[PDB]
RNA sequence: AACGAGGAAUUCCUAGUAAGCGCAAGUCAUCAGCUUGCGUUGAUUACGUCCCUGCCCUUCACAC
């Protein structure tokens, strides 16, 4: 059974890459990462940690601060991009931290061979912490999953910023090694420490 | 120091690993997997490195009485790795097992 | 008179005319092809229509866009708006509806702002 | 560890200013910030006048 | 071993302190049991809450 | 909504009070209309945790 | 909906064209002998095919999948497909 | 003070 | 048979400072620092020298003795724990005020010079050194946690809290952590002073202890539980 | 000599907002120790609560 929609071969006037072209039978990430296989593995930051439809660059011009819950809608990789740019001097400046995302994803290609995305996915869940606490002393509470895709990105992004504000590493390859230390989730990175210490102090004080 | 750039980018350093504080003369890729980085050293022990965890070693070799500047891989058989010292002896040893000894 | 249709496209202050008529596939922006569009990091979203309804159904138009007005970013939106639309009104005009309807959907479904101006008018409150 | 010493100024006022090496050069920053008020002062006092 | 809750309603005029919304969750392992808890973040209903302990029942939190 | 944030643990009080209520025809008879409104509350609000209890006792006092 | 023409080929090809511009769509070849009767359901979304092969073969249009495939016992000759019921009736060779 | 709902658990 | 480090020529130990989060640490934080400047020139409050004035001021003089601070700030730099580079002292003044103290320094010896240094310590809001290559003694914007190293335990010095073993604690306890302890350098009152940031807290000694000596008893174990000597 | 992003306290701010960038005009009052316009790049966090702090308001069916 063959089912045929094309009895021509295309050949336009202008000429185009063959890697366009291979993006036209599916949209990847930067024509590099396909969202095809990235699952949220915890079931709660599904709905929360947006992944399904796919986009070649993290630019969108969205209207996402005009309801209260429209961010969830956001792709991921915009918000962890949008996160990227603070302390004043890049503000404005969304191209810029683009540019950091790509390099980033490469690199976190090359140290793991695993889709980059999978990884930006894996940080974001297991560093969301789980509770927290509220003054009153302080008491326990828990916390919404937005707040806590909140936190992920914006410790994530801290953390990076931090480890190469003096350091002869870039933000890049800082981000790569911060971002695959959180998806194994081990100590080492900034993040998962942050969340540590919130969920511990929450436990003290149940 | 073992320093890994990106190949055609000399500008750009993606890993920085304090592998010993005596030189390091030998610093290969494993042919079959390519996470894990061997690095030997005059220090006489040839570390197995791993690109994602640069901290500490996933595993290290020893047993040598002299200088290591030899590291082989064999094809075929990527849990065996071949070093040889200026003792005179080539070490085989085997990275599924615990090792540390040779085989 | 060879098939033509005209639409624009507008972002902040740049605006894109774009003339389709009948041809063989030759797309350009500011008397250049596509490829050459700058910033590279955002060319494919230029890219975004070409790749969503296939290089099948361009193979038989020529797109000429002349962009004037705002900034690199609000230009490349600029471009791809008019892109799209003038591919559904010439799909329209001189080829069937139901492509028409195909090419509205797919373009709906993606992103609307294809088919739609963004205008972020102020609102008080 | 390395060990330092602490630099500071015995019987330190913060009205009174830092002590300056140079005789002339503290004695000009005297003169021309005494330049500045008196400037300052007699402008505000010939336009209240005129007014 | 840590439990997903499901918040089923936002109770209202709970005279919760600032901030902190006072909800009625259903667990998903056993969709009749149900449990009051306190939320930090914004919150609204059909949403995933990870539980650490389902014992403990909220209290008023001035 | 004060009997919405009761837990269910605190309903299961309060259907023990009403059956304590009813033995006296008194005070069953002086708030009648007021232990209606309340009681059916209670029930439709939390109504899936109840039925799916087990617990034969309570079945006896809704009886 | 009047969009849409299907022509059944005797050597097993069905062809889609659409009906305001005559321009071909796509091409059906599950049939290896000629087909002899095709419908499409008032939703548009489930079409089914007959041949002589005496097979009956279920199609969804909108994906353009094949659904499910049905043998039968002689060649089939012609086709009826009642839309308001979903039922069609085959003159097998028997 | 304690709000309605609070009170009658008290109670 | 283990090969040796390639060189054994002694290096200083790095100067531990507030940017470095990673490295294990002792904090000890002089809680309750007693340090208050007013113009008479300007003189740091004494519970002794200045008694009358504290009274036009309305604050009690017991509450007025910075020479505590000053001790403690001797007895901890000058531990082995500070020469071996693993002690850093943050300071919290009763009026609200942050102060961190690089390791480097080496405070006077008399109290009046002392005095000389907080008086213009807090009015620049700076000390540079000597040589004016580092900056000694810097006010830092509050809260203490984030400059804190990122995984760290926190404790305080409680006189009613069970009695512990500091060396035994300080084993027990894990190993990219670092620890702080909350020192109340304030004579007498209520152990409440870094309850909001501390999460538990612990004794020393069943007889009371002076801020100094708990420091230096504190200072003591973790010099053994590290092997420092 | 001074200095390497600025202590305590205090103020402002919710979408083309905060923030960064330049280009023009100087429009009878104000402004050039500057004022006002124009476009360019453009986010994070909330959009709930009366718990605290202030201000304010109240005491023609059916059903209640």
């Amino acid at each position: 059974f063959e089912v045929v929609e094309e009895f021509t071969p295309v050949v336009l006037a202008t000429p185009i890459p063959e890697e366009v072209q291979q993006a036209q039978t599916e949209i990847k990430l930067f024509n590099k990462w396909s969202f095809e296989e990235v699952e949220v593995k915890d079931a709660s930051l599904v709905d929360y940690v947006q992944v399904r439809q796919p986009i070649f660059v993290a630019h969108t011009a969205g209207r996402y601060a005009n309801k209260r819950f429209r961010k969830a809608q956001c792709p991921i990789i915009e918000r962890l991009t949008n996160s990227l740019m603070m302390n004043g001097r890049n503000n404005g400046k969304k191209l810029k931290a683009v540019r950091i995302i790509k390099h980033t994803l490469d690199i976190i290609n090359v140290l793991t061979d695993q889709n980059p995305i999978q990884v930006v996915v894996d940080a974001i869940t297991n560093t969301g912490p789980r509770e927290d606490t509220t003054r009153v002393r302080r008491q326990a509470v828990d916390v919404s999953p937005l707040r806590r895709v909140n936190q992920a990105i914006a410790l994530l992004t801290i953390g990076a910023r931090e480890a190469a504000f003096r350091n002869i590493k870039t933000i890049a390859e800082t981000l790569a090694e911060e971002l695959i230390n959180a998806a194994k989730g081990s100590s080492t990175s900034y993040a998962i420490k942050k969340k540590d210490e919130l969920e511990r102090v929450a436990k003290s004080n149940r | 120091l073992v320093s890994v750039y990106d190949s055609y980018n000399p500008r750009t350093i993606l890993l920085s690993i304090n592998a010993s504080t005596h030189p390091t003369h030998v610093t290969k890729f494993h042919t079959q997997d390519n996470k894990i980085l061997a690095t030997a050293s005059d220090d006489r022990v040839t570390r197995l490195w791993d690109i994602s965890n640069a901290y500490e070693p996933q595993l290290e070799l020893t047993g040598a009485t002299d200088y290591v500047r030899t590291l082989s891989f064999i094809p075929a058989a990527p849990h065996l790795v071949a070093t040889g010292s200026y003792d005179g002896l080539i070490r085989l040893y085997d990275t599924r097992s615990s090792g540390s000894t040779p085989i | 008179a060879v098939p033509s249709v005209q639409t624009f496209g507008k972002k902040k202050s740049a605006t894109a005319v774009a003339h389709v008529k009948a041809g063989k596939g030759l797309i350009k922006v500011n008397g250049s092809p596509i490829t050459l569009v700058e910033p590279e990091i955002l060319r494919f979203k230029v890219y975004e229509p070409l790749l969503l309804v296939g290089l099948d159904k361009f193979s038989n138009i020529d797109i000429r866009v002349r962009v004037t007005g705002g900034g690199h970013v609000s230009q490349v939106y600029a471009i791809r708006q008019a892109i799209a639309k003038g591919l559904v009104a010439y799909h329209q005009k001189y080829v069937d509806e139901q492509s028409k309807n195909e090419l509205k959907k797919a373009f709906t479904s993606y992103d609307r702002t294809l088919l739609i101006a963004d205008s972020r008018r102020p609102e008080p409150k | 560890i390395p060990t330092h010493a602490p630099k500071y100024e015995e019987n330190f006022n913060p009205d009174k200013k830092s002590y300056d090496p140079d005789r002339t050069r503290s004695e000009i920053n005297k003169m021309k910030a005494q330049l500045k008020k008196e400037r300052k002062f007699t402008m505000k006092e010939i336009r209240k006048d005129a007014k | 071993p840590v439990t997903l809750a499901k918040v089923i309603k936002v109770l209202g005029r709970t005279g919760s302190r600032g901030g902190v919304t006072q909800v009625r969750v259903e667990f998903l392992e056993d969709t009749s049991r149900t449990i009051v808890r306190n939320v930090k973040g914004p919150v609204r209903e059909n949403d995933i809450l990870v539980l650490m302990e389902s014992e403990r029942e909220a209290r008023r939190l001035r | 909504d004060a009997l919405m944030v009761m837990p269910f643990s605190y309903v299961l009080k309060f259907l023990k009070f009403i059956d304590t209520v009813m033995q006296n025809k008194t005070l069953l008879h002086s708030h009648l209309p007021l232990i209606c409104k309340n009681l059916f509350f209670i029930i439709k609000f939390n109504h899936k945790e109840l039925v799916s209890q087990k617990n034969e006792e309570l079945k006896l006092q809704i009886n | 909906c009047g969009n849409f023409g299907f022509i059944g080929s005797s050597n097993g090809s069905i062809t889609i064209y659409n009906m305001q511009s005559g321009i071909l769509r796509k091409k059906y070849k599950l049939h290896k002998r000629a087909v002899t009767g095709i419908s499409l359901d008032g939703m548009n979304r489930k079409m089914v095919s007959c041949g002589l092969d005496g097979i009956v073969g279920f199609y969804d249009f909108n994906k353009s999948t094949l659904l499910g495939k049905l043998k039968l016992d002689a060649p089939i000759t012609a086709m009826v497909y009642h839309r308001s019921s979903d039922l069609f009736a085959l003159a097998l060779d028997d | 003070s304690l709000k309605a709902g609070e009170r009658l658990m008290e109670a | 048979q283990k090969a040796l480090p390639a060189s054994l020529v002694p290096q200083a130990p790095p100067v531990l400072t507030s940017k470095d989060k990673i490295t294990k640490r002792m904090i000890v934080v002089l809680a309750m620092a007693s340090l208050e400047t007013h113009k008479i020139k300007y003189v740091l409050l004494n519970c002794d020298d200045h008694q009358g004035l504290l009274k036009k001021m309305g604050r009690d003089i017991s509450e007025a003795r910075p020479d505590i601070t000053h001790q403690c700030l001797l007895t901890l730099l000058d531990s082995p724990i500070n020469k071996a580079g693993k002690l850093q002292v943050y300071i919290q003044t009763s009026r609200g005020i942050l102060i961190e103290v690089n390791p480097t320094v080496r405070i006077p010896r008399t109290f009046k010079r002392f005095s000389g240094l907080m008086v213009q310590l807090l009015h620049k809001l700076s000390i540079r050194s000597v040589n004016s290559e580092e900056k000694l003694l810097k006010v830092i914007k509050n809260p203490i946690t984030d400059h804190l190293p990122t995984k760290c335990r926190k404790v305080t010095l409680s006189f009613d809290a069970p009695v512990i073993r500091v060396q035994d604690y300080i084993e027990k306890l894990d190993d990219d952590e670092s620890i702080c302890v909350f020192v109340g350098a304030m004579a007498r009152g209520k152990d409440n002073f870094a309850d909001e940031y501390v999460d538990e807290k612990v004794g020393l000694s069943n007889y009371p202890l002076s801020a100094s000596v708990a420091c230096s008893k504190f200072c003591h174990g973790a010099e053994d539980a590290w092997n420092i000597l």
